[PDB]
């Protein structure tokens, strides 16, 4: 039985025609205190997978070490470690999903919500979620925390079902993700302006973008707002 | 824990430790079991090189496992106590779970199973003991006599003997015991048992023990004078 | 305090015919008032013409299905590729569930297939292993809505023969696969209307001696 | 891996001898001579400090050891075996007695515990017996002064006076002539030094001889004052200077 | 001495090979498999005439559809039978069905090599496991202390095994009736047995799909012995 | 001689005699053959019987849908090792959703057999195995020896008179390796290979045992009337 | 549940309902609450369905192992005590079982044993177990005599379950009858309350509280 | 491995004897003789100390005779160290029985349990047996005065008069000659000393080479008293019987 201390907020993601996009802000909250501002919550595994993690940061750092160790262990006695027998997103996910459910069953969970985004060896897009309860699900769009409430509605307007994926380009998909991150900065009290974004394409590969900022924000209309009702001045 | 496999096969297919345990049984004092029409009698030799004994307190050769079953033995005396104790515990455990006392076959099967376990367990030697287990099943008047041995095999006997010079008394019983007509009464059964021991014993004084078991938990041990009367009667008929 | 259980919603339904059996379930996955997936299947082909679904807490449901699939695999290894009968699978599942009697799998389980006489069979389980064979069973969040409808339309309950003064019951009879699928689709559309955890899509798995076939139908997405 | 020796390494031979115990006693015979003498008002235990090398500092190696404030021990045989026995003997005095009764054990009972440890090395799995004989001198309120010998078998005997090791046969004969039941402590120390000179060959002084007594209480050696009932240790190790003083009037 | 799990230079386990010699000293046991059933028969071999021969239990029930006959150090078989019975009943509990005869035999044979320095030595007893299931029908298995088991159409184990096996080689065909098999076991037992064969020193049993595993009475076996003697004199 | 009492003892020339005696048990075992192309891998096994009344000892065991082996030597030891493989293959599936690589399968068997050759009390495994499989890097064939040594090969054979089949495959190497997209022809080559190890006996219907795995073929075993095609 | 079993002149009658509940939700109406352990032994179920189902099937396996080992059918006393000793090991853990082990043997005769999850084991002639036990007792006790005929005893057992099925909200579905004699148990059919009620009301003239 | 060095202490000879038990008995036959004699009104325990040295402290010494509880004592023959292990077990077993039943332990029960421990060392564990033979002298309200003996085999028997250790053959013949059933304690005291005096390997039997003890009902009314004799008391009893 735990209680989360230093936490990370929403992780959002979606599929597009050739691959997947995933994003998450760089904040490490300590309750209401916005304590740490240089936290990377997107962790690449190889050149074909990115794991986005929210929840407890100490448990996130533990998972980082497991994934780091997984790459090492896979390389052992494996001449095709950088080829046919390289780590797939589906392998990495199933490992984590096994761990998460084992820990909840021992009543000592890893207090996290995880999204594994990647591209398989056959070109298929991989996007699947897992959390502290060991609950797993997949969808064209996936998001954690506040992202589930605010991002998914926006991302589902772009890709509402499976047939909408081939019709969605990387330019359109990234635009929707960046818009969603802005909306979360407006409305999530444990979010930050700075964030990271990752694209895993079946042609261009892994593109990891750091130090992004939310921009083109609408604040001007605030100047006209007075009191809470009757106040004219 | 001490793990050594002491009981093992030899090239000719024998487990010597089990066979040497049989030699210890052959050294032990003679014990005989004869079952009649309505009873079983257990006879036991007691070696007479020991005078100045205290027969009140000296461990008796025949032991009660329950009120309806008895166990005599031949071989190592110290080893027999361990088997008797285990058997007595299992007897009470059976009454507790099945709500019925053990059958003589079941009790024998348990004791035999213990003996067998010590022939293929690491760190232990076999029991240097063969037992005669006799009694009557609950609510049954059919007499029961069983034998066990170090190897773990057990079987039922109309009459049987174990211990030193047992082959001589078995020879006697084989011609004197009629399957078609077993000893009809208690007296006949005790006499045949005493007769068989008199082939081997020496004197019929404080060398022979006799225990009679009858149906419904009716077990009694004979005293010196009672046994001596059979000895006196047999010898007078012999001179003919 | 940490709560190890959750409710992922949805609902499932199994009906048995004379020479077939269906096991249906909606494809919606939820937590609280949010939708996680509009298409997340929870009715699986487990081999040996057995289909299975464990509805309730998805993590427990996936774990159970995963264990049973693995149970089928080892049954082949250990017993010379023998086919696992539906009655034997049911008993095996009871032991899987009851093994966690004091920390249960929070799922209502249903399996379907054919019995050893070739006839359609549906077995249903409670969360701790009690099971029963039936012609009909609904499980999950909307089971209370659907089940009485099936009692009426599959087992003809409370239906009497017209003009017989309520003395002669409507006779029992097997249904065609076409009639059964009509009942399944109507059952799920009705359930989708009045239960918020039910919707998005409907996936049916039909089992005949020829194998396992699938059918998919859209459901309301609100 | 793991200790697979779970069986006895000391067993009975056809003649009835316990070989390893006999051989352990042979090792004690080879060892340097040590002795003990009981007086009316004290006990003395003494031994030769056989130096392994003149570069070695023989002060750092203590053959005579304090076990409790009123009990001391000396040995003949294998030094390492003795050292670990002293460690175990000191600890058992606390664990099996002082931590229970709030006072130190009497000599006979501590001796009994040491004997138990040595007996177990004679019967337990995968071990040889200890290659030492101990002489344990001590005092307690209800038994007074006492002197005990402990052999590799675990057997122990009380003595008025005795010697063990190299020249024990001659030393025991010497002690029989000199010992009486009216000996004062100083007279016993004198006899101890006389007896030991016979077995020692090289130098005979306070630096080559190790000698301790169980006598009167020593308040100066207690380390604190304020508790009337605590009067100090009866065990005292004689200094190199204190030995040489008595060697002049020898 | 030497290790219990040691290999010989020829590539065999000493203890397993020595246990096979113990089995050769054991009393004869024969099994014959037909399309109408599987017959099991044994030599009782009482060591003395005072011993009540009906207490000699060398044929044993494992389940209603599986029987077993033994030869060698028969005391060692008790724990093997106990395991087999539990395995059979346990499988029925887990799977609501009868367990395959092969699967049962395989479970018993898993005990065989669980010895070393687990139990201290191999078993000194061989088993003939006969049974029926829906998949492979009537089956006869020979289970050794090596952990190996062979299926047989017919098989003899014990002291008269090599002589009886050569006889079974000639006599067995795929169209034997149950009655023909019963007589054949009695015939071959009488040949290899020391003492003269009768109902008291030999025991028959069979397993059929309909009636399951049945040990024959001394009255029933006696008539088959009398039927056998008459048929041999008739030509 | 004096250095063959247990596996923990080296000889003066640096030999482990108990391991060599375990190796000897394989030579006494019935012949079995393994060979592969680029699309399929095939096991062919000559089964052995006690006599005419007995069944023929089953030589081939399935480990997963994509992997399995044939045995030669102590059959119970093969059962232990095959069971270990089944678990390892299964662990890879449940935990990583990943079919176990045939190369890793060999590495795991090597390490399991090794531990038995360095510790007191235990003994070496008394069986040799031929593992075939199809994974993400195509078809594979492995040869396991109870010394621990595992070897990847195009083709091989173990058991009594295995040198005859091994020589044939060494000649036929260039031919059978290019039998791609043709199961029946690759089996024929294997059946012809095992025939070089036959003496006095010939391949009958309940004597021959064939197994195959490939690109669009799960590991399946053929016995009885199913192998009559290849005689 | 409502289950009963009583001893009488002609052996033992055993009658049970067939309802399963999950709170106020009727989970089933066609459940088997009698387990046929062997041709001479029966077991009734009441309480947690899984506990009853699982452990009484397990009990049957233990009874089978007994007759294999001992070459003799297990006694009703020994069979009941295996189950009672088992649940006593789990005492406090939360098992919920109300059971009746009914059967015949030569040494015992017709015998009934009540066994529950808190370790109580009682021999007796009449028992009613379950949520509707009181309703069944009311009818059964007021009509019970030792000298009942097999025909009358079968009916009384059927009528007692019906009475409880009616009043008890957590009992109903159908009545499963059994009769245990010296020759073993005999099944006397499944009787749906949907038809049985109106048939009994009309023929018997009872149930005047209900609108006819 | 270690198999090479295993003596195999718990195995049978081809003749069916336990090697180690037989060799332990051979060891005990060289130990100082101990005699037990049971009278109608008490029990005597007499034991000869092993070749004494003149500088041995005699009064504060215990080698042969030990107290198990207020009603039971033992005479030892063999390894003293081994005996003390068994004695402390026996002392604890007696207190366990008293704690459980609020009654002093019956003599036979204590004897059986101690003998069962010895038995265990001959059948399992791979350890050497205890090289000890006991003479148990005790009293309880069931059988009254009782003498027992146990040996390394774990076999125990009851006696009227018995010897263990050295020269038992000669000692048992002398006891068998002069013993009778109506004997008193003071007569048994004399018999015990006379027997040792003749069977001793020493030149002459003296007070300093003996341990002596009696268990009488010679206390005040229906209660038992254990008397472990002091040196001066042995000196007096030796003069009183006319041995010195
Ligand atoms: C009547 C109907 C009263 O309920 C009977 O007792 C009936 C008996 C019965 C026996 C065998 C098969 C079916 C029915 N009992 C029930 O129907 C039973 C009631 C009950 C539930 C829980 C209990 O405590 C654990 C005790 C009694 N119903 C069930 O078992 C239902 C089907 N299942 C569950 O409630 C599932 N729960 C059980 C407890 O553990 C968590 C899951
Ligand atoms: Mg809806
Ligand atoms: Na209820």
């Amino acid at each position: 039985t735990q209680q989360p201390i230093v936490t990370g907020t929403s992780v959002i993601s979606m599929k597009y025609d050739n691959g997947v996009i995933i994003a998450a802000d760089n904040l490490g909250s300590y309750g209401s205190l916005l304590r740490f501002n240089g936290v990377e919550r997107l962790i690449p595994v190889g050149d074909n997978t990115v794991v986005g993690i929210s929840g407890d940061i100490s448990d996130m750092q533990h998972i980082e070490r497991l994934l780091k160790d997984l790459v090492t262990e896979n390389a052992y006695d494996n001449p095709l470690a950088d080829a046919e027998e390289a780590l797939e997103p589906s392998y990495i996910f199933e490992y984590l999903a096994t761990v998460m459910y084992q820990r909840r069953s021992k009543m000592n969970p890893l207090w996290n919500a995880i999204i594994v985004a990647g591209v398989q060896s056959n070109g298929d897009q991989f996007l699947r979620y897992v959390n502290l309860l060991g609950v797993t699900y997949s969808s064209p769009t996936l998001a954690t925390g506040f992202g589930a409430h605010m991002a998914n509605p926006l991302l589902r307007k772009v890709v509402d079902r499976e047939s909408d994926i081939p019709k969605t380009t990387v330019q359109v998909a990234e635009e929707a993700i960046v818009n969603a991150m802005r909306v979360l900065y407006y409305r999530d009290a444990r979010s930050s302006r700075n964030f990271s974004l990752a694209i895993i394409d079946k042609n261009t590969g892994l593109t990891f973008k750091k130090n992004l900022q939310v921009e083109n924000m609408k604040w001007d209309f605030a100047k006209d707002i007075k009191g809470y009702g009757t106040q004219k001045i | 824990g001490y793990d050594r496999a002491l009981s093992i096969f030899s090239p000719d297919g024998h487990i010597f430790q089990v066979e040497y345990a049989l030699e210890a049984v052959k050294r032990g004092t003679c014990a005989v079991g004869v079952k009649g029409k309505n009873c079983v009698v257990l006879g036991c030799e007691r070696r007479s090189t020991l005078k100045l004994q205290d027969t009140r307190i000296t461990p008796s050769k025949v032991s009660k496992i329950d009120s309806h079953v008895v166990l005599s033995f031949s071989g190592l005396n110290a080893d027999s106590r361990i088997l008797i104790e285990k058997a007595r515990v299992e007897a009470q455990s059976h009454r507790l779970t099945l709500e019925d006392p053990v059958t003589v076959e079941y009790l024998t099967r348990y004791v035999a199973g213990v003996q067998q376990r010590y022939t293929q367990s690491g760190g232990v030697r076999p029991f240097g003991v063969s037992t005669l287990i006799a009694g009557f099943d609950p609510r049954d008047d059919e007499p029961k006599l069983y034998q066990t041995e170090p190897s773990g095999i057990y079987s039922s006997w109309s009459a049987q003997t174990i211990g030193r010079n047992s082959k001589t008394v078995r020879e006697f019983l084989e011609k004197n015991y009629d399957r078609k007509e077993p000893p009809a009464t208690v007296e006949e059964c005790v006499k045949l048992t005493v007769r068989s021991l008199l082939e081997v014993v020496q004197t019929g004084a404080k060398n022979i023990e006799i225990t009679v078991v009858k149906p419904d938990s009716d077990i009694v041990a004979l005293s010196s004078e009672e046994i001596n009367q059979y000895v006196t009667q047999i010898e007078q008929e012999k001179q003919e | 305090q940490f709560n190890p259980y959750g409710d992922n919603g949805g609902t499932i339904l199994g009906i048995a015919g004379e020479d077939f059996a269906v096991l249906a379930g909606d494809t919606r996955n939820i937590t609280d008032y949010s939708i996680n997936s509009r298409y997340e299947p929870k009715v699986f082909d487990c081999g040996d013409n057995i289909v299975m679904s464990a509805n309730g807490f998805a993590a427990d449901g996936d774990a159970l299905v995963k264990r049973f699939k693995n149970s089928v695999k080892w049954y082949h290894f250990d017993h010379n590729d023998k086919k696992l009968s539906i009655n034997s699978a049911a008993r095996n599942i009871q032991h899987l569930l009851y093994g966690k009697r004091f920390f249960p799998y929070y799922v209502h389980t249903i399996i379907a297939g054919l019995d050893e006489d070739g006839k359609g069979a549906v077995y249903s389980f409670d969360p701790v292993g009690s099971y029963e064979r039936e012609q009909c069973r609904a499980g999950g969040a909307a089971a209370s809505l659907i089940m009485p409808f099936l009692d009426n339309q599959v087992n003809f309950k409370n239906q009497y023969e017209p003009g017989t003064n309520g003395k002669v019951k409507k006779p029992l009879k097997y249904l065609s696969v076409e009639e059964v699928i009509k009942l399944v689709r109507d059952s799920f559309t009705s359930a989708t209307e009045r239960h918020i955890q039910v919707g998005d899509g409907l996936e049916i798995l039909i089992v005949t001696k020829d194998g396992v076939r699938k059918e998919f139908y859209e459901l309301k997405r609100d | 891996m793991t200790d697979r020796y779970s069986f006895s390494l000391t067993t009975f031979s056809p003649s009835g001898k316990l070989g390893q115990i006999d051989y352990a006693l042979t090792a004690v015979k080879q060892g340097v001579t040590s002795l003990g003498i009981k007086a009316t008002n004290g006990v003395v235990i003494a031994t030769e400090k056989k130096s392994s090398s003149p570069l070695a500092m023989s002060e750092t190696l203590s053959k005579v050891s304090l076990l409790t404030p009123d009990i001391g021990a000396v040995y003949s045989g294998m030094g390492p075996d003795y050292r670990v026995l002293v460690d175990k003997s000191r600890k058992v005095a606390h664990t099996s007695y002082k931590r229970i009764y709030g006072e130190y054990p009497p000599t006979k009972l501590l001796v009994s515990e040491v004997a138990k440890i040595m007996q177990e090395a004679t019967q337990s799995g995968g071990v040889r017996p200890f290659g030492v004989s101990l002489l344990i001198a001590g005092h307690d309120e209800f038994n007074g002064f006492s002197l005990y010998q402990v052999d590799p078998s675990g057997s122990y005997f009380p003595w008025k006076a005795t010697a063990i090791g190299k020249g024990s046969v001659a030393a025991k004969t010497f002690l029989e002539k000199r010992w009486n039941d009216e000996l004062e402590l100083e007279d016993a120390i004198h006899i101890a030094l006389l007896t030991l000179k016979e077995s020692v060959e090289g130098e005979f002084n306070g630096d080559t001889i190790e000698l301790a007594i169980i006598g009167d209480e020593n308040p100066d050696l207690l380390g604190y004052t304020g508790i009337p009932t605590d009067k100090g240790p009866r065990f005292r190790k004689l200094t190199s200077q204190e030995i040489n003083d008595r060697l002049e009037a020898l | 001495d030497r290790g219990v799990s040691t290999f010989s230079p020829e590539g065999r386990l000493f203890q397993v090979e020595y246990s096979l010699e113990a089995i050769k000293l054991g009393s004869t046991a024969i099994g014959i498999a037909t399309k109408e059933g599987v017959v099991l028969g044994v030599e009782k071999r009482a060591t003395s005439p005072l011993l009540e021969s009906d207490s000699i239990e060398k044929i044993v029930e494992i389940d209603r559809h599986i029987g077993c006959a033994m030869s060698g150090l028969t005391a060692d078989a008790r724990s093997m039978i106990e395991h087999a019975r539990t395995a059979a009943v346990t499988h029925n509990l887990y799977y609501d069905e009868d367990i395959n005869v092969e699967s049962l035999t395989q479970s018993v044979c898993d005990l065989a090599l669980r010895f070393g320095e687990l139990m201290s030595r191999p078993f000194g007893v061989a088993l003939l496991i006969a049974g029926h299931d829906a998949d492979d029908g009537y089956q006869l298995f020979h289970a050794e202390p090596s952990g190996t088991f062979y299926r047989y159409n017919a098989k003899a184990i014990g002291s008269g095994s090599e002589g009886a096996q050569a006889e079974l080689l000639n006599e067995w065909h795929s169209s034997l009736t149950l009655k023909e098999a019963e007589l054949l076991v009695l015939k071959i037992l009488k040949q290899v047995m020391e003492e003269k064969l009768d109902e008291n020193n030999a025991q028959l049993s069979c397993i059929t799909k309909q009636d399951g595993f049945k040990i024959y009475d001394n009255e029933k076996t006696a008539e088959l012995i009398k039927e056998l003697k008459e048929k041999e004199a008739a030509e | 001689n004096n250095y063959d009492g247990d596996t923990v003892t080296f000889s003066p020339t640096g030999r482990l005699f108990q391991v060599e005696y375990a190796l000897e048990a394989i030579k006494q075992g019935s012949v079995t053959v393994g060979l592969r192309s680029n699309t399929h891998a095939v096991l062919v096994a000559l089964k052995r019987n006690a006599d005419e009344l007995s069944s023929y000892q089953k030589k081939i065991i399935k480990c997963d849908e994509h992997m399995g082996l044939s045995l030669a030597g102590l059959a119970p030891d093969a059962r232990v090792l095959s069971n270990y493989l089944r678990q390892q293959c299964n662990y890879s599936s449940l935990v990583f959703n990943r079919k176990l690589a045939v190369e890793r399968a060999g590495h795991l068997l090597c390490d399991k057999a090794q531990k038995n050759t360095q510790s007191y009390g235990g003994r070496p495994y008394g069986v040799g195995l031929l593992i075939i499989g199809y994974d993400k890097s195509g078809a594979h064939l492995l040869e396991f020896q109870p010394s621990g040594n595992v070897t990847e090969l195009y083709g091989t054979a173990i058991g009594a008179r295995s040198q005859g089949a091994k020589t044939y495959l060494e000649r036929t190497l260039d031919t059978f390796i290019k039998i791609d997209g043709n199961p029946d022809e690759l089996i024929k080559a294997g059946v012809e290979a095992i025939s070089q190890s036959l003496r006095d006996e010939s391949l009958t219907v309940d004597n021959l045992s064939i197994a195959i795995v490939g690109k669009d073929t799960p590991f399946t075993i053929y016995d009885g009337e199913a192998v009559a095609k290849y005689i | 549940t409502t289950t009963l079993a009583f001893r009488f002149q002609g052996g033992i009658i055993v009658a049970v309902d067939s309802r399963a509940t999950a709170g106020n939700w009727v989970a089933s109406q066609t459940v088997k609450k009698v387990i046929e352990i062997n041709p001479f032994l029966l077991g009734t179920m009441a309480g947690c369905a899984a506990d009853c189902q699982f452990w009484e099937t397990w009990l049957g396996s233990q009874c089978r192992l007994h007759e294999l080992r001992e070459k003799e059918r297990i006694s009703v006393a020994a069979a009941s005590k295996i189950l009672s000793n088992l649940v006593y090991q789990y005492k406090g853990a939360g098992l919920s079982m109300g059971t009746m082990i009914c059967g015949y043997t030569r040494k015992e005769g017709p015998t009934i044993y009540y066994v529950d999850s808190d370790g109580t084991r009682l021999k007796g002639d009449i028992f009613c177990v379950g949520s509707g036990q009181t309703f069944a007792y009311g009818v059964l006790d007021s009509n019970y005599k030792w000298d009942l005929s097999v025909e009358d005893a079968l009916y009384l057992g059927k009528r007692s379950i019906l009475a409880a099925a009616h009043r008890d909200a957590y009992s109903g579905g159908s009545v499963n009858l059994y009769h245990v004699t010296e020759d073993g148990w005999i099944y006397h059919g499944n009787h749906d309350v949907g038809e049985l009620f109106w048939k009994v009301k009309e023929e018997e003239g009872s149930f005047n509280n209900v609108i006819g | 491995g270690s198999r090479r060095y295993d003596s195999r202490t718990t195995i049978f000879s081809p003749e069916g004897r336990l090697y180690q038990v037989e060799y332990a008995l051979e060891s005990i036959s060289h130990a100082g003789t101990a005699i037990g004699i049971m009278a109608s009104d008490g029990i005597v325990l007499a034991a000869e100390r092993k070749v004494t040295s003149t500088l041995l402290e005699q009064d504060t010494s215990t080698e042969k005779l030990y107290k198990l509880n207020d009603k039971i004592a033992v005479a030892v023959a063999g390894l003293t160290a081994d005996a003390e292990i068994l004695i402390n077990t026996a002392r604890i077993h007696a207190q366990n029985y008293l704690k459980t039943y609020n009654e002093d332990i019956p003599v036979e029960i204590l004897v059986r349990r101690l003998s069962d421990i010895k038995q265990g060392y001959t059948q399992h564990g791979g350890l050497r047996p205890f090289g000890v033979s006991f003479i148990y002298a005790g009293y309880d309200d069931r059988y009254g005065y009782q003498l027992y003996t146990s040996n390394p085999s774990g076999n125990y028997t009851g006696w009227k008069a018995i010897s263990v250790g050295a020269n038992t053959s000669a000692a048992q013949t002398l006891l068998q000659m002069d013993y009778k059933d109506d004997m008193k304690v003071d007569d048994a005291i004399e018999l015990a000393l006379k027997t040792l005096s003749k069977t001793t390997d020493s030149s002459a039997l003296t007070y300093d080479r003996l341990e002596f003890a009696t268990i009488r009902k010679g206390a005040n009314d229906g209660e038992v008293y254990q008397k472990i004799f002091k040196p001066q008391e042995i000196k007096d009893i030796l003069v009183k019987t006319g041995i010195t």
